[PDB]
Order: C-alpha cells, then sequence, then structure tokens
C-alpha cells in the first residue's frame, strides 16, 4: 500500500464531479485510532500530514509569512498544532492562533475568545482552522464558517491559500462555493485520522474570482460519497522520513497590485504559487471588542 | 496538573514549589508538546527549529515552561520567556518531567548545549 506512506487522501475529480443526494458516512474503521509514540499527541500526526501534503501543493511562502490559525487550542489547555507550524514554516513567518479558551502555545500571537473577535488589520498569506463545535437533518452550518468565509473575500492575499477543517456534520454551503475562487482545492484527509469524516478543505492560490462554478450543497454530498466510496487504513507511515518535512523557502515576492492591472501574467503567477498580492506594512492582529 | 499547576499559585518561588513537589514523588506536568523529529540535529537546549540528537526529544517551549503553563508571570528581567516560541531539546532520560528539567538546567552561554548535558567547554 503506497498510500499508507502518503500523509492522506485527496478528494479527486473523479468524484467532484458527481451528482448525489447527501448520504449518511459510513466509515469501515470507524471508533479505531491510530496509536502515537509515547507522550506525542495525534494532533501533531494529523497536523504534520497535513504540513506534508501542503508541500506538494504550489503554496506561496513570502519572507515574513502571514498564518493565522484558527482552533489551536485543546482541552489540555496546549495547542500541538501550532508547534507543528512552528515547526514547518519558516523561521521569520508569524503565526497567529486563537481559540474560544484558554491555552498556551508557540505563536507569536495568541489571542482567546471566539474567532469573530479577531480583527484582521491586513491581509494574510495562510490559513489554518481546526475549529469545531462539538454542540435530524444534515444541513449547512453557519457557527464560525460565516466568519471564515467573510474573510476569505477580504482578508486573504492573492495567492494566499487556506486549510479549513470540516466533517460530516460540520460543514457549509458557502466555504465549498469560495473554493471555486482558488486556482486548484480539494478536501484532505490525513492517515493519522482516517477513520474519521474529518477533512481539510483546501483552497490553494486565491484569486478573488470564479475559476470554477461549485454547487456547496452538492460538492458535500460529493465528499461524503468518496468517503464512503473510498478505503483509508489508519496510518502514519508518512511521519517515518521527516528530512525534507520543513517548508521550501520559496522567497515568493509580495506586490501591490490594482484590480486594473491584473493581467493574464498576473494570473498565471498567482496560480503558480509564485505571486502574493497585498500590502507589505507590518501585520496587526487584535481582539475586538464585540456586540 | 490542575494539581501541581495550582500548587504554584499558592507560593512567591514557583520554580522550588515545583522542584520540591516532583523530588517529594509528585507526578510531573504532562502534556508537555512533544515533536517528531530526524534525530540529526545540533543538540543545543534550545532552537528555532527542532535539534534534537539521537539521544535527545525536542518539546514546544511553551509548553515545558513553568511559568507559560500555570499563567504566572515569567521571572527573567526583559519578561519575555527564553522557551515560548522556540524549541527545547530533553535528555532522553530525562523526558519523564520535562517541565522539572527546565527548571533545573541552564543552557551554557559561551556554547548553546545543556551544562551537564552535552556542553563540552570544561
Ligand atoms: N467559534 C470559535 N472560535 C474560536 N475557536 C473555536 C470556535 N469554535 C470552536 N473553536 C475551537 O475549536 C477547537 C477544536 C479542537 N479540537 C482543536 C484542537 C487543536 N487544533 C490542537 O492542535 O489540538 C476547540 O478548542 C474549540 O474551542
Ligand atoms: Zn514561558
Ligand atoms: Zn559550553
Amino acid at each position: 500500500a503506497s498510500a499508507d506512506w502518503k500523509p492522506g487522501h485527496a478528494m479527486p475529480s473523479l468524484f467532484k464531479v458527481q451528482n448525489v443526494n447527501l448520504e449518511r458516512c459510513e466509515l469501515a474503521n470507524y471508533k479505531q485510532s491510530i496509536p502515537m509514540p509515547r507522550g506525542v499527541h495525534m494532533n501533531i500526526a494529523k497536523y504534520m500530514q497535513l504540513c506534508q501534503y501542503l508541500n506538494t501543493c504550489t503554496l506561496a511562502v513570502p519572507a515574513n509569512m502571514r498564518v493565522i490559525h484558527f482552533g489551536a487550542g485543546s482541552d489540555k489547555g496546549i495547542a500541538p498544532g501550532t508547534s507543528v507550524l512552528r515547526q514547518w514554516l519558516p523561521t521569520d513567518a508569524i503565526i497567529i492562533d486563537n481559540d474560544l479558551n484558554e491555552f498556551v502555545s508557540d505563536a507569536d500571537i495568541t489571542l482567546f475568545g471566539d474567532c469573530v473577535t479577531v480583527r484582521v488589520g491586513q491581509q494574510v498569506d495562510l490559513v489554518i482552522s481546526d475549529m469545531y463545535d462539538p454542540t435530524g437533518s444534515n444541513e449547512s452550518k453557519a457557527l464560525f464558517f460565516t466568519y471564515l468565509c467573510n474573510l476569505i473575500n477580504n482578508n486573504l492575499a492573492l495567492g494566499g491559500s487556506v486549510a479549513i477543517k470540516i466533517t460530516e456534520h460540520s460543514w457549509s454551503v458557502e466555504l465549498y462555493e469560495l473554493m471555486g475562487k482558488f486556482a486548484w482545492w480539494t478536501v484532505f484527509c490525513t492517515n493519522a485520522n482516517a477513520s474519521s469524516s474529518e477533512g481539510f478543505l483546501l483552497g490553494i492560490n486565491y484569486l478573488g474570482t470564479i475559476k470554477e462554478n461549485i454547487d456547496g450543497g452538492a460538492m458535500h454530498a460529493n465528499y461524503i460519497f468518496w468517503r464512503n466510496s473510498t478505503p483509508m487504513n489508519l496510518s502514519t507511515y508518512s511521519l517515518f522520513d521527516l528530512s525534507k518535512f520543513q517548508l521550501k523557502l520559496k522567497g515568493t515576492p509580495v506586490l501591490q497590485l490594482k484590480e486594473s492591472q491584473i493581467n493574464e501574467l498576473v494570473i498565471s503567477l498567482l496560480s503558480q504559487g509564485k505571486l502574493l498580492i497585498r500590502d507589505n506594512d507590518t501585520l496587526s492582529v487584535s481582539t475586538d471588542v464585540l456586540v | 496538573n490542575s494539581s501541581v499547576l495550582s500548587l504554584v499559585n499558592f507560593t512567591v518561588d514557583p520554580q522550588k514549589a515545583y522542584l520540591d513537589f516532583v523530588n517529594a514523588g509528585g507526578a510531573p506536568l504532562t502534556n508537555c508538546v512533544k515533536m517528531l523529529t530526524p534525530k540529526t540535529g545540533t543538540g543545543i537546549a534550545i532552537s528555532v527549529k527542532p535539534e534534537s540528537t539521537a539521544d535527545q526529544e525536542t518539546y514546544g517551549g511553551a509548553s515545558v515552561c513553568l511559568y507559560c503553563r500555570a499563567h504566572i508571570e515569567h521571572p527573567d528581567v526583559s519578561g519575555v520567556c527564553k522557551y515560548k516560541g522556540k524549541f527545547v531539546q530533553i535528555p532522553a532520560q530525562c523526558v519523564r518531567d520535562p517541565v522539572g528539567f527546565c527548571l533545573s538546567n541552564t543552557p551554557c552561554n559561551v556554547c548553546q548545549y545543556w551544562i551537564g548535558y552535552g556542553c563540552n567547554c570544561d
């Protein structure tokens, strides 16, 4: 099984183009858990495998790279994912993380409270969300997805990317449809958490304009159809060799351009992971006082 | 964890309170963030990326800092933590209590290795 040695599985176009009803998700290895080496939290393997898959994507990686990590906390009050992001990202990357509840992390900036209180003063380069709310029909959810959808439309650099956790029941029509505004997208399921309906909705290289017309409710039905169709074995073999784990130091340029200047060359560079368009000031991220 | 963490809020000497506690048999603080790394690093104490050798484990810095973990003021004159946002290498034989180890040891200054656990300056 070569897929044992890959970090996970990505939803193929074979299933993106289907037209099916939304069914219940039925996973054969449900209630099974991958063992971890003593002292290693499972979310370490899960985040590492997500980073490993993103290593194969055309991520923009500038100097002073702007990364925000939502849902970074745990009931243990620690943030293993943020530490993986620190291990993965360039040393000069700026990591901001956030969670409803108190935690301690290795981020540069840590903000407690509802993600809606998180004020992004300037556009960012990568958004990671592990936000999940454990609280008959399976309809599109609002929750933190309204905030994330607006962030994509306003506070994400052209050329930027997102990786947003969804599950069978925690998902959003609008967020699937926003994936059509990236140069490429998929849902990525780690091998470490293969027995869960969890997936990471990836949008790679934001274009600010519709490249693919997506029916978000039908696409979540296709995602579940794919999960129901696809054996996935628990595994972390991809973590055995970590000699190339760190994100490539691409030196991706950051340009300021007006909308009228964005021609086919610029679209092409954004789409190849070779450019970001946004301000180059210093990033300001803070807690807003709401209501 | 809630036990020893609340315990160091009842003292003016959190370091001694933690060390005395684990020295008396108390359970070390758990849930330190242990990284997966190619055991091919330099072995220095604190580093921007993991640097464990074959005889070490690397941890997220904030998670092995008593002051970070208990949300109490750091003693450093600059007010900035020496571990937070960095990675800390722990000798393999001391992984049972990384928080106590960091409270009990010092990285060399003319050299970045743990004194007694890698620093060969004498
Ligand atoms: N609306 C929200 N705003 C900020 N955080 C949220 C929100 N909703 C859920 N969360 C967080 O979602 C997190 C889900 C956790 N499973 C995250 C685990 C964490 N990513 C890790 O590295 O282990 C919980 O800590 C929630 O508090
Ligand atoms: Zn600290
Ligand atoms: Zn020395």
